């Protein structure tokens, strides 16, 4: 299925994924697709933070789903 | 009609210029002055927009006060527009704040740019007002909160541009090949970063001549390393080189109007997990209005379930009218809409600081053209933050008014949870950018005006004048002051019930403020909050936070992005438990020889400006005052060659008047714009080939040209005079005033005497090409050299001290000029003065938008804390980014499990507590006996204390020593007297003898 990582700048990423794919494998396709390495990668779908273990289908991401990759920031 | 950098320097680099003139050209109206209205105010006004008119004939009254923090008790029955003024007006003299007396004539509103329209007042006179705001060209924007519910509508007009719809920097990239059909390849595994539909124009292709011309070519994207732009046939046939570099391209957006939107809207969510409460929420807040009409004026009552059955009503009757709104077979949420009518009277800080917030930016959208508008709805609950009902329950009587500036969130959440706000004990780190906002929340909170509350806030930083642009309770008449008390009074001033309650605090929060930040400061606390501007504090703070049990509320910003992250005890991962992006490094050799970015050139011009103004000087001061330094240089540096050369320099060509200091720095000008040039171009020249035949100076590496010095050239000109005033200071020489402009005359003359040494080759100089490649009489050659200490007795050096925010101090100008001559010298384009500062200074963009509705994020997770909360879906961690307008939360990360020897434990909160200083041979035995664990590893942070595999003899020395004696052996130096408590780290085998993951320990001496 086609899902959509949406970053903080506005850019678009589109992934090719299954239901069973572990958030894992799902990072590792952003780093391809980004360069960013899966540790400093936050998804969030749906109120949730995707985490390392998981699978896309425990979070109920469905076929155009979009998910987000989030940052933390420094300044204050 | 030019930015005064002093004070708008932060925002500037969020804005830009073009925004920021054209907000100055704009004429804000606001209608209301609630807290919602003035919250949007103060962060226009300290924005900059050239006037604010605010509209509100209402007399005030005491529960205006529950959000509204320029209006005192004192202020009650008069005009809340009137009252307000004065203290907008004191935000920004830039900006004239007035006062519409009357709105009877919607005429007059033809003299503004944008009307905002807060809860003040009706949907009649909205869908009136933006009816001749769309047909007039007049931008219109609409906010309202009800409790813990908000809205925001925004109506730009028919034609509107946005110029920039993001804010970031215009991707660039070099190109290795473009195909006949417009196929580009990336260099090496460069990434272009660009987007379908994105625009591009390119530089140095040659072989396309007029692909370079600045046209504009769409981007296909194949892949994260090659684009196609279209059949470049017609422009020739690609040979080498090439930039690309992005375009942004202006977008005509249209807007309907708010009556049209009302019954079709377009929405923008604020959370995915909530989207379906968006139509929801849209016929609710129409509903209200309804209900307003049908009860004169009155909104539903606080708690009241007649009314909330109304509105049930309300919104049955208004979903068949619009029946687009909920579409078909959707229900009404009727416990949802019960919530906003029960809550329809409530005003929270925290709901009307995140609308302030992002509607106060929206404003500045629709002033500037610059990043995308909210197009066109967005709805907003922070339901989760209503404490359980079972702990304190909700209804008439316990929402009730009392009376009181609180009101009006006792009408959310009840007398007894108000109490339990205002008895809490809180520490506040940090009182600048979200300090300030922080604290003023907590000031409309009452938070620790209880007599079991308080609040501590600390920061050692000074009131400078870039903190005004968003540190709004400090005033020009402050700066120079101690942030943390100029805050306390502040507040203090907008709500008297914390006269007494705020300890301000100056000390720094570290490992060396320990004593002063001991376990009976840290045990009192209820939470603490973050307010930092670096990731180290924080880091420390989520440490002590850990040690300590204590829940953290995290929150930063970058210009229009921002988060907040909330930490609490044995249930979410800590702040430390995630990575966050590292700071890109820069090859050595890129910095070196191989500069093409002017981030290159600007690091290597601060380093240079080090090296000459303030490393020299110290290493001359110590060579002078430091009898052993000559040899333990040669026995301690990385650089013995350079640094016994730099104090030759120093100390063989003094300066003893200005002018030696104007040959010095045209002589640097030799060295590194034309001889060092020369020298890199003889190892290798512009026409050197590589061994698969390809060409040296290709992609990264750009072939230079030396400079021939033009004191005409404005860089070159001021390397000399910020050189020679850097020198001069260095030295102790006087220069021609220090306000005073350089004469370009006085320096030529200087300079045009000079004989510049010819260059000569060193052909037996090495250039390092990567940096993953290959690279003591000679040095006696430099120590004999150096002049006898004796010499020169009381003479001493003044390093310089980079201060990026004194424009006099020739510290910018230097590092500008000088870098921008390496990047003359490279055919990089040169930066101004501002970009030089912000990367040099490594300024962090910011703005008070996002500050405030970050900080009002934060707050509506403190009523969790308040109530509690164990149950991690109740916790939001926030995420945004203003200028899209993006929104996104997610529950926190709970914190992992372990296991050893089937004990389940917490990998961040556990820890083995031991009373007293115990031996290690008691420990090691401790832990056999009643945990099953064997120490294989014994550390107290840096120090190794003791191994399994140590040999029986080390064994002896240690198995019988109390810790703070163990530590003693491996460091010399002993654990202070203050410290009452010692984490030590343990690796471990279990019972069956398998290494186990396993908690810390802490010592309780």
């Amino acid at each position: 299925m086609q899902i959509f990582v949406k970053t903080l700048t506005g850019k678009t990423i589109t992934l090719e994924v299954e239901s069973s794919d572990t958030i894992d494998n799902v990072k590792s396709k952003i780093q391809d697709k980004e360069g960013i390495p899966p540790d400093q990668q936050r998804l969030i779908f749906a109120g949730k933070q995707l985490e390392d273990g998981r699978t896309l289908s425990d979070y109920n991401i469905q076929k155009e789903s979009t998910l987000h990759l989030v940052l933390r920031l420094r300044g204050g | 009609g030019e930015i005064d950098e002093s004070l708008y320097s932060r925002q500037l680099y969020v804005l830009g210029k073009e925004a920021m003139l054209k907000m100055q050209t704009s004429n804000v109206l606001i209608l209301g002055l609630k807290g919602l209205g003035v919250e949007i105010a103060k962060n226009v006004v300290l924005a900059g927009v050239k006037s604010m008119t605010v509209f509100d004939p209402e007399p005030v009254q005491l529960a205006d006060l529950s959000t509204q923090f320029f209006l005192t008790e004192k202020d009650i029955g008069q005009k809340r527009g009137d009252v307000t003024r004065a203290k907008l007006a004191e935000l920004n003299a830039y900006v004239p704040v007035n006062v519409l007396d009357s709105l009877d004539d919607v005429t007059q509103l033809s003299q503004f740019q944008v009307v905002v329209a807060t809860d003040t007042v009706s949907l009649e006179d909205k869908v009136k007002i933006n009816e001749f705001c769309h047909s007039s060209g007049i931008r219109f924007i609409s906010s309202e909160t009800r409790g813990l519910f908000g809205n925001t509508f925004v109506d730009l007009g028919d034609e509107f541009t946005v110029l920039d719809p993001t804010g970031e920097e215009p991707r660039t990239g070099m190109v290795s090949d473009i195909e006949p059909d417009g196929t580009v390849t990336m260099l090496d595994d460069n990434r272009h970063g660009l987007e379908d539909g994105n625009f591009v124009r390119f530089s140095e292709v040659e072989g396309l001549d007029k692909l370079n011309d600045g046209t504009l070519f769409k981007v296909e994207v194949l892949g994260p390393f090659a684009f196609r732009i279209g059949s470049v046939k017609e422009y020739g046939e690609y040979k080498k080189g090439g930039i690309f570099t992005e375009v942004k391209v202006p977008r005509k957006i249209s807007f309907k109007s708010l009556k049209q939107q009302l019954s079709n809207p377009e929405f923008v969510f604020s959370d995915f997990a909530k989207f379906d409460r968006a139509a929801q929420l849209h016929l609710g807040f129409q509903a209200l209005h309804q209900f307003a009409v049908r009860h004169n004026g009155e909104l539903p009552r606080t708690m009241n379930d007649e009314d909330a059955n109304e509105l049930i009503k309300l919104v049955t009757d208004l979903s068949v009218q619009q029946p687009e709104v909920l579409g078909e077979g959707v229900d009404v949420n009727e416990d949802l809409i019960k919530e906003l009518s029960y809550q329809a009277r409530g005003d929270i800080p925290g709901v009307v600081a995140f609308f302030g917030g992002l509607v106060a930016q929206e404003v500045l959208k629709a002033c500037s053209g610059k990043f995308t508008p909210l197009k066109q709805f967005m709805y907003f609950d922070s339901l989760e933050s209503l404490p359980d009902p079972k702990n304190f329950p909700r209804n008439e009587k316990t929402t009730q008014p009392v009376n009181s500036r609180y009101d009006n969130q006792i009408a959310v959440f009840g007398l007894d949870f108000q109490k339990k706000i205002a008895n809490s004990k809180v520490f506040l780190v940090g009182s600048g950018a979200i300090g300030c906002e922080m604290l003023k929340n907590w000031a409309l909170l009452g938070l620790g005006s209880g007599s079991d509350g308080y609040i501590v806030v600390t920061d050692n930083d000074s009131i400078e004048k870039s903190n005004l642009n968003r540190q709004f309770l400090f005033r020009p008449k402050d700066v120079g002051k101690n942030k943390s008390e100029v805050a306390a009074e502040a507040v203090c001033a907008m709500n008297p019930d914390l006269k007494g309650k705020i300890n301000a605090k100056i000390d720094k929060v570290g490992p060396e403020t320990e004593e002063i930040f001991n376990d009976s400061f840290w045990e009192s606390l209820d939470f603490v909050t973050n307010a930092l501007d670096n990731v180290d504090a924080r880091t420390y703070v989520d440490r002590r936070c850990v040690f300590y049990r204590k829940p953290l509320l995290e929150s930063g910003t970058l210009g229009t992005k921002g988060n907040t992250q909330v930490i609490i005890p044995r249930l979410t991962e800590s702040y430390s438990s995630s990575r966050d992006p590292p700071e890109k490094s820069i090859p050595l050799c890129t910095l070196r020889s191989f500069p093409n970015k002017i981030d290159h050139t600007i690091a290597w011009a601060k380093s240079l400006f080090q090296g000459y103004f303030t490393d020299s000087a110290e290493n001359v001061n110590m060579y002078l005052t430091q009898p052993n330094f000559v040899e333990q240089t040669l026995k301690q540096s990385g650089d013995v060659k350079g640094v016994l050369e730099s104090i030759s320099d120093s100390l063989s060509s003094k300066p003893h008047n200005f002018e030696d200091c104007i040959k010095w720095a045209r002589l640097e000008f030799e060295k590194k714009f034309n001889h060092d040039i020369k020298q890199l171009l003889f190892n290798f020249p512009k026409d050197a080939k590589t061994s698969n035949g390809e060409p040296f100076w290709s992609g990264a590496k750009r072939a230079p040209t030396p400079l021939e010095f033009d004191i005409y050239n404005n860089d070159h000109f001021h390397f000399v005079v910020a050189g020679a005033s850097l020198r001069a200071y260095n030295y102790g020489i006087k220069s021609d005033d220090s306000n005073s402009k350089p004469n370009v005359d006085e320096y030529k003359s200087v300079i045009d005497h000079m004989i510049i040494p010819e260059f000569t080759p060193n052909a037996n100089l090495k250039i390092q090409v990567n940096d993953d490649d290959p690279d003591s009489d000679e040095i006696d050659q430099l120590v004999s050299s150096l002049p006898d200490p004796s010499t020169l007795a009381g003479f001493k050096l003044e390093p310089v001290d980079f201060e990026k925010d004194d424009d006099t101090n020739h510290h910018i100008e230097f590092i500008t000029a000088c870098s921008n001559c390496r990047a003359q010298n490279y055919f990089i384009e040169t930066a101004d003065r501002q970009k030089t500062k912000f990367i040099a200074g490594r300024i962090i963009p910011a703005i008070a938008t996002t500050t405030s509705l970050v900080t009002g994020l934060v707050n509506l997770e403190l009523y969790k804390l308040i109530d509690n909360k164990t149950d991690i879906e109740q916790y939001k961690n926030g995420f945004v980014n203003l200028a899209l307008p993006f929104f996104g939360f997610s529950e926190p990360i709970a914190s992992p499990k372990g296991e050893y020897n089937n004990k389940k434990y917490d990998k961040i909160w556990d820890r083995f507590d031991i009373k007293g200083d115990i031996k290690l041979s008691d420990l090691i035995e401790h832990f056999e006996k009643d945990e099953g664990l064997e120490i294989t590893m014994l550390s107290y942070g840096v120090s190794l204390l003791y191994a399994s595999f140590f040999p029986p003899k080390k064994l002896k020395e240690r198995l019988n020593l109390p810790i703070t004696q163990l530590v003693k052996l491996v460091t010399k130096k002993d654990i202070p007297a203050h410290v009452s408590t010692m984490i030590l780290e343990i690796c471990a085998d279990d019972k069956e003898g398998e290494d186990v993951e396993v908690p810390f320990i802490t010592i309780h001496l």
